[PDB]
């Protein structure tokens, strides 16, 4: 549970972190989103999720939700092939490193 | 029109800790007050509970005392001023007036005819203006009187 | 059930109000919702300062 | 004053506090800018209370010194900003005549939590106001100041305009907003004409619903403008064919 | 009713496990009378003032005969204990006497002195289903 | 269709099969539920009920 | 706070008037009316749903 | 709706089976009263764990400055002349007035049942090795 | 229901039975006809 | 005191203790002493109660 | 002894929340600054209007009673003794119909009647 | 009843149920009426006579209309007769305020806390006896730093009592 | 963080499932959204998600196109197909918030529900204060009081 | 709102809740802040002085367009007439006194006196 409580005790946290020159979270958090943010791709004709077959229990029966829990643990957010993250990755919408970030613009004059 | 809750939820089948669901007598929910309704753990029906603690009818009516003092509460806080009863010759002019007790006539305006159209039951006055009527006995004024801004006086904000 | 007054405003300063409070406040600033009250202004290709209108709610009353 | 091993910050600090402001007060030729946000909270009381007289007399069993303190909960008076020593100052300064060289530019908060005449209690997962002041009680800066009272606007729409066009615009330059979906938003104008009835064109407000933005349900234009381009494109085709 | 433990077994009916309005369901059987709290032992199952009288029963109303059993709400005095006669409380299967006297009882009701259901279960009284049944429930041995 | 984009297609099958084995469960058919016939007078069709082996 | 509450005879002012705890007594003789002295003065609590 | 079956007979020497159970019963529940009155007024006599939560402020401050400081020169003989117990510790920290509104608020302190653990408790498996015999309602060591 | 199979979906009369047609889905946007109408014809034109 | 309020505030000197007997190892009460045959009081009744 | 034990003798006259005994200095903040903090302080307390405050409002007290004021501090409430509601409730009038559920009537007449 | 309970032995009892059920008198004068001259030329109910009225029965009055409701008898006659007493004892008691001025009801004024203004000289308040003071403090504050790390106010110009 | 209890946690297709009540209503998108904001990122995930799922409060009322027989299947493998397209973008921006918001509570010295993961504080789930003694699923025994996270000054 | 045009507070006496005012325009009426109206803002006043004097087409109020293709209507003789003020309409009110009209209207449906001269 994210609070507005929180929302503003993050907000002090990064002003008093821009003004500490501290460029060091702030690449930490570039990088996550960077990696975890990139566009899943379009699944190929005739792949789904399985659902759980019909005619095993009855419609009321705990196996249901049994099933879908454990294949949901089974594909661990690593396991998700559809979303392209790693170093091989071309990634057009974001900066690459460090350097490229406004923080550093002292390096981008001629 | 206030956003808080006044109402507690009914009972069901047990909540438990979820996103978008919360245990019922959970100790965020009106700031924590629900410890009092609460009976802790698997509770056995036959043998064990606090009848009280699940029924209806009671729990709403703590929840409603509750909020009651909440809201007598804030305003309590609202007031800054006290009720001093002054002699009618010695009040301002406005107050020389009849005026009928609380929720008995229409709300009653101060002063229709100067163009003030307030509350007179909410009007409040300065402990400033009120000292040579309050502290008769001091002499000298024990409150410096009120520095009034001029509205003619050229200033920053008139482009000047 | 709510009843809408509606007058036309020829200074262009328009303003719309529920049960005397500004409807910023009473719809409580959550967008998706005051949005609808805008939308007969949108529909009806007019500008909504141009209008000013207090709501009374003579259903069930709640906070 | 402020480098030390705690607990010794504590004291420090406040021999320090009073000696600075015993050098400002002191110095006539150079000019000093003091700026106080939220100056309002300074001309009245502090949430802090005055301690219990008993915590001050010492006591041998709680049994019988015929005290309350563990028994029950009760409030003493509140402790006025003009006793915090730094206020004392500050107020020193304003006061005295013979001090021409000091200008307090100082501002207002407004920013407590709203009371109507009825409050639920506050849900906690989503609320808006946890972090603002519990204070419920009326000021003007004219008969509770000594400064002069300037007052200080809503943006209109010349304002208005300039805001929200650096907020969106900037916002997208700087990779903040719609970027790739920006189809999925509408236009400037009608964000501008419908932010501005959203927010009445208050500042915080604008901000807000700038945000807010996002989720708006109810706007149909992209879709109308798409469908337009669409038929258009296939005249031309019908056309061209 | 299934069995008829009493004249009212005729009479009435179990209508399942039916919830009824708070605090009021028609035949009062106080399991909980005798419940032991260290702490609340002057505020539990009493007086809701200890500035209040002792109830009617704890004195002799009119011209008596005498009485069989005192009323379970009578609380235990002093002379209870000293005076050695004959305290009896209806209970069941017969009646409960107070025989061995203890101060520990003053000034609380033998509502709260005498246990309303015992751990000890005859099982001459009970149906062969029945004893089955608590052993079931792992009370009967067997 | 809404969110339209020009992305690449994935790899067939990028799912990990899950942790509830769906083959050594039996399907069952006629006996799942319990039904109530409808069956005015007579004996019921054996052919329906009983009678392939 | 906590506060001993207090009654000025209207022979102590400089002016004399009707103080408002006279008055009520006289309305507690006229309609006869059970004042509950242990009343807490901190306890008064509109009700917020019917009022 | 069928006729209620009659219920068997009493039985023999029941009644005086359970004239014994009864009697025996209540000699047995004076030691059991006795030994958990002792019990309470022990547990109300000795010392406890600090009530508040030092994952919260204006607690998780380091124990040399802000609060504690307050605790330490102003309030110490206060609170260890109620041993800690919750309920006089917070009420104590109400009039001590220097904190003042944010006590309930802001602060925030360990729930009932942990916060009742002796002076010097280790590890969480403190609450379950409690007396079981004893019937003070968790009030007992 | 009870030991018995839950029906069809569409064994349920409609689930929004009692909103009306023009609702389902709303047709805003209304104020954009007469403009792309005009925008098309001077388009024509040109 | 109950638990409540002031429960803080009891004494080992409201403890009967000279009424059982404890265990030694465990600090724990056995057994109790017979409470009714000693026992001296001046007043069974209150001290204004002359029958 | 029993004004050692608080909670323990509650006649039913008696009413929460208890009122906490007086204090000498506590009033204002000049007195309490005037009496403990510091003693050489000229005002002993602030200025007091020779007519009539009442600090309870629009609450009558009895004069010369120690009382209290409504609490502005939630922390104050919370951390008060005031009990909950625990048995069935009743209500003087209300009591003689029943239930909310049985809903007694002598009379069919109209709710909004009004008596002449 | 003219219906069902008219005529029989029920008769009796429900006619007098309903007899004690409506027993309520309602009394009430205009406040318009009672300022008049009396028989000694003074004006019977002036203004100040009418707030010590209104003071005194609260929420019997209204929109200047005292409406007295007796239900204290089971019948109607006894309720005019209590009616009547308790409206000229409270005309009795509220004419009061022409004996003069020391029984005309004080007016309730909202007096505000001291201005902001007023609650800076809060902070000069004894101003150099404090300065002069501040410095003998520093004094000893000075003096008790060279022996301890942490100075209390409690070891300055506070006083706690030991014992 | 105020909710502290242990917890139970849904697989994300039924959380996304709640639609315009949990996963969807405005509000709780909202104050991600300002999260992602404040921390000076861009919110892509969640504005695909938006625009999903506005479109799908849009046409609820709505009956589905016309389906009209295939052996083939292809109206069905295509539908589908968008379909677990779909999913799986919010699964990316579900997945992207869990995230987010563990790392910034990781930040502002925040204690998590019992049982959960902090990464660079607690890697094993954090506990303290359990109705059950021991590590749920550690099978350790916890110390009194409750663990501590973060060094003590504030 | 007829009613309130004419109502005064000395005619209230001697009746029942007819006697109270319509309940909106006075709370509105009471507020202060409503007593200051704004004037018609600098980028309102501009453009429509723009489009009058500049461009020699005057900006006509929604009531005095011709919204029919096909007809040509009289205006509305209320079109651009009605001036604008707070302290009128739209009602807006502080709640103190909202919740103080209420309760006293209910408490006075009894207060009546029937028989006037």
């Amino acid at each position: 549970r994210l609070t507005y409580d929180h929302l503003d005790q993050l907000q002090q946290w990064t002003m008093r972190a821009t003004l500490d020159g501290r460029t060091e979270e702030f690449n930490r958090i570039r990088d996550l989103h960077r990696e975890w943010s990139q566009h899943p791709l379009m699944p190929v004709l005739g792949d789904v999720e399985p659902k759980f077959p019909l005619n095993l229990f009855k419609q009321n029966h705990r196996a249901k939700k049994r099933f879908l829990v454990r294949w949901h643990k089974a594909n661990t957010p690593a396991n998700w092939l559809w979303m392209p993250r790693g170093p091989t990755v071309v990634t057009p919408l974001h900066r690459t490193n460090p350097t490229q970030y406004p923080e550093n613009w002292k390096q981008m004059v001629q | 029109v206030s956003t808080g809750e006044f109402d507690h939820p009914p009972f069901q089948f047990r909540q438990r800790h979820t996103f978008n669901t919360t245990p019922l007598h959970d100790a965020n929910r009106f700031g924590g007050r629900t410890a009092y309704l609460r009976e802790i753990g698997p509770v056995n029906i036959k043998k064990q509970g606090r009848r009280f603690k699940k029924d209806p009818r009671t729990v709403q009516f703590n929840v409603d005392v509750w909020c009651a003092q909440q809201t007598l509460r804030k305003r309590w806080k609202q007031r800054d001023w006290e009720v001093i009863e002054i002699p009618f010759r010695l009040v301002p002019r406005e107050q020389q007036r009849v005026i009928p007790e609380l929720y008995t006539d229409i709300p009653q305006m101060t002063d229709p005819a100067r163009n003030d159209f307030s509350n007179i039951r909410n009007k409040v006055y300065d402990r400033e203006e009120l000292q040579g009527v309050l502290f008769p006995a001091a002499g000298a004024m024990l409150y410096p009187p009120l520095q009034r801004v001029d509205k003619q006086a050229m200033t920053l904000d008139k482009y000047l | 059930h709510f009843t809408a007054l509606l007058r036309e405003n020829r200074d262009h300063n328009g303003i719309i109000t529920v049960m005397g409070k500004p409807l910023s406040l009473v719809l409580d600033n959550k967008a998706w919702l005051m949005e609808m009250v805008l939308m007969p202004f949108d529909e009806a290709n007019l500008d909504y300062r141009d209008f000013d209108a207090h709501i009374v709610s003579e259903g069930h009353a709640m906070p | 004053g402020h480098r030390a091993v705690a607990p010794a910050s504590i004291d420090r600090q406040s021999v320090c506090v009073k000696f600075l402001m015993d050098e400002l007060s002191e110095e006539k030729k150079l000019p000093v800018v003091i700026v106080v946000d939220g100056w309002n909270l300074f001309s009245h009381e502090t949430h802090f209370r005055y301690p219990h007289p008993d915590f001050l007399r010492g006591l041998a069993s709680f049994n019988e010194s015929s005290t309350d303190i563990d028994l029950y909960p009760q409030e003493l008076p509140r402790i006025p900003a003009s006793r915090l020593s730094f206020v004392r100052g500050l107020n020193k300064m304003i006061l005295s005549g013979d001090d021409p060289n000091k200008f307090f530019i100082t501002c207002t908060t407004r920013d407590f939590k709203p009371f109507d005449g009825i409050s639920g209690f506050p849900n906690v997962e989503t609320d808006r106001f946890a972090n603002s002041l519990d204070e419920y009680a009326p000021y003007d800066p004219e008969k509770d100041s000594h400064f002069h009272p300037i007052q200080i606007g809503n943006f209109d729409e010349y304002e208005y305009r300039s805001f929200l066009r650096f907020l969106i615009n900037s916002g997208e330059l700087a990779g903040l907003g719609w970027g790739p979906l920006w189809h999925a938003s509408s236009d400037f104008e009608r964000k501008l004409y419908k932010i501005g009835f959203l927010s009445g064109r208050n500042p915080q407000g604008v901000v807000d619903h700038y945000h807010q933005e996002l989720v708006w349900r109810y706007d149909y234009q992209r879709t109308r403008q798409k469908q337009y381009l669409l038929k258009r494109r296939m005249e031309g085709m019908s056309r061209g064919a | 009713l299934k069995i008829a433990k009493s004249a009212f077994g005729f009479y009435l009916a179990r209508r399942g496990q039916r919830k009824y309005p708070f605090l009021r369901r028609p035949h009062i059987k106080n399991t909980h009378s005798m419940n032991p709290s260290a702490p609340y032992f002057w505020s539990f199952m009493t007086a809701k003032s200890q500035m209040a009288f002792l109830p009617e029963e704890n004195y002799i109303t009119g011209d008596w005969t005498g009485k069989f059993f005192v009323s379970k709400r009578q609380v235990y005095t002093l002379q209870h204990a000293t005076s050695g006669a004959k305290v009896r409380v209806k209970s069941f299967p017969s009646i409960f006497e107070f025989n061995s006297p203890s101060r520990w009882n003053i000034g609380k009701e033998m509502n709260t002195l005498t246990k309303p259901r015992m751990d000890l279960i005859d099982e001459q009284m009970l149906t062969k289903k029945q004893r089955l049944d608590y052993v079931r429930a792992g009370l009967l041995p067997k | 269709i809404s969110y339209m984009e020009d992305v690449g297609r994935s790899v067939k099958n990028p799912t990990v099969p899950g942790l509830m084995s769906t083959k050594g469960m039996k399907k069952k058919f006629h006996n799942l539920y319990s039904s109530t016939s409808t069956k005015r007078m007579g004996f019921s069709n054996p052919t329906l009920g009983i009678k392939k082996v | 706070g906590v506060h001993r509450v207090g009654y000025t005879h209207p022979s102590t002012l400089p002016v004399p008037c009707a103080q408002r705890w006279d008055l009520r007594l006289a309305r507690a003789r006229i309609f006869q009316e059970y004042i509950e002295e242990k009343a807490p003065g901190a306890w008064q609590l509109e009700d917020e749903r019917s009022m | 709706w069928a006729k209620p079956k009659k219920r068997p007979k009493v039985g023999q020497g029941f009644h005086e089976k359970a004239q014994k159970w009864r009697e025996e019963y209540l000699l047995d529940r004076h030691r059991a009263l006795a030994d958990s009155l002792r019990a309470y007024v022990e547990f109300s006599t000795s010392k406890r764990v600090e009530p508040w939560d030092a994952r919260f402020k204006p607690f998780d401050r380091i124990e040399k400055d802000g609060v504690y400081v307050l605790m330490r020169y102003m309030m110490e003989e206060k609170l260890q002349l109620c041993n800690y117990h919750h309920r006089p510790v917070k009420r104590l920290f109400c009039n001590i007035g220097l904190m003042g509104p944010q006590i309930t608020t802001k602060a925030r302190w360990k729930p009932y049942r942990f916060a009742t653990n002796p002076a010097g408790t280790s590890k969480a498996e403190r609450m379950y090795q409690r007396d079981k015999t004893v019937y003070t309602h968790g009030h007992n060591d | 229901r009870r030991g018995k199979p839950r029906p069809r979906a569409g064994m349920f009369p409609d689930k929004y039975r009692r909103v009306p047609m023009l609702l389902k889905p709303q047709q805003g946007g209304q104020q954009y006809f007469n403009h792309f109408l005009i925008r098309s014809t001077n388009d024509r034109l040109t | 005191n109950r638990p409540e309020v002031a429960m803080h505030r009891n004494t080992v000197g409201l403890l009967p203790a000279h009424m059982w007997e404890t265990d030694k190892k465990t600090g724990k009460v056995k057994s109790v002493k017979d409470s009714v045959r000693d026992y001296q009081t001046k007043t069974p009744y209150p001290k204004w109660v002359q029958l | 002894n029993a004004e050692r034990f608080p909670h323990e003798y509650h006649t039913p006259t008696s009413r929460f929340p208890p009122t906490p005994s007086e204090t000498p200095a506590t009033q204002d903040w000049m007195a309490y600054t005037a009496k403990y903090l510091d003693k050489q302080f000229t005002i002993s307390a602030e200025p007091a209007p020779v007519y009539n405050v009442n600090k309870l409002w629009p609450m009558q007290q009895i004069p010369g009673k120690v009382d209290q004021t409504p609490f502005e501090e939630d922390q104050t409430w919370l951390l008060h003794s005031i009990p909950v509601q625990q048995l069935e409730m009743h209500h003087h009038e209300k009591d003689l119909q029943d239930l909310p559920f049985i809903n007694h009537e002598q009379f069919p007449r109209s709710l909004e009647w009004n008596a002449p | 009843d003219n219906l069902q309970y008219k005529r029989y032995d029920w008769q009796g009892w429900y006619q007098r149920m309903l007899d004690v059920h409506n027993r309520n008198v309602s009394l009430r004068c205009r406040i318009c009426d009672l300022q008049r001259l009396d028989g000694n030329g003074v004006q019977f109910v002036d203004m100040q006579t009418e707030r010590r009225l209104r003071i005194l029965a609260q929420h019997r009055v209204g929109m200047g209309v005292l409406k007295l409701d007796a239900d204290k008898y089971e019948d109607q006659a006894d309720n005019v007769t209590f009616g009547t007493t308790k409206l000229s004892e409270l005309l009795a008691d509220a004419r009061k305020a022409q004996l003069g001025e020391e029984y005309w009801p004080s007016v309730e004024l909202k007096v505000r806390k001291p201005s902001g203004q007023s609650k800076a000289h809060y902070s000069l308040i004894d101003n150099e006896r404090i300065e002069k003071r501040s410095r003998e403090l520093y004094e000893k504050y000075r003096d008790a730093k060279k022996r301890s790390l942490f100075v209390t106010p409690m070891e300055t110009w506070l006083e706690v009592k030991g014992m | 963080n105020t909710f502290l209890t242990s917890s139970v946690a849904t697989p994300p297709i039924s959380v996304i499932r709640t639609g315009p009540k949990w996963w969807a209503d405005p509000e709780r998108m909202v104050r991600q959204k300002l999260m992602y904001f404040t921390l000076g990122v861009d919110q892509l995930p969640l504005r695909r998600t938006a625009v999903i799922q506005r479109d799908l409060q849009r046409f609820h009322m709505c009956k589905p196109p016309p389906r009209v027989g295939d052996s083939t299947g292809y109206k069905r493998s295509r539908a589908a197909q968008l379909n677990t397209w779909y999913r799986r973008i919010q699964y990316q921006e579900y997945h992207m918030q869990h995230l987010f918001t563990r790392h910034v509570w990781g930040l502002l010295r925040v204690y998590p529900g019992n049982t959960t993961k902090i990464q660079g504080k607690a890697d094993d789930g954090y506990v303290g204060y359990d109705s059950v003694p021991f590590h749920r699923y550690n099978r350790a025994p916890l110390p009194f009081p409750a663990r501590e996270l973060y060094e003590r000054r504030k | 709102m007829r009613e309130f045009a004419r109502f005064d507070p000395r005619k209230s006496r001697g009746n029942g809740q007819k006697g109270f005012p319509f309940r909106d325009a006075y709370l509105t009426k009471m507020n202060e802040a409503n007593q200051k109206t704004p004037p018609p803002t600098l980028e309102t006043i501009m453009d429509r002085a723009v489009r009058e004097h500049h461009q020699h087409a005057r900006i006509l109020s929604p009531l005095e367009v011709q919204r029919d293709v096909g007809r040509l209507e009289p205006i509305p003789s209320y079109a651009g007439k009605i001036n604008a003020d707070r302290s009128v309409f739209p009602f807006q009110w502080k709640t103190e006194d909202w919740y103080e009209y209420e309760v006293a209207k209910v408490r006075n449906r009894r207060f009546v006196f029937e028989n006037t001269e």
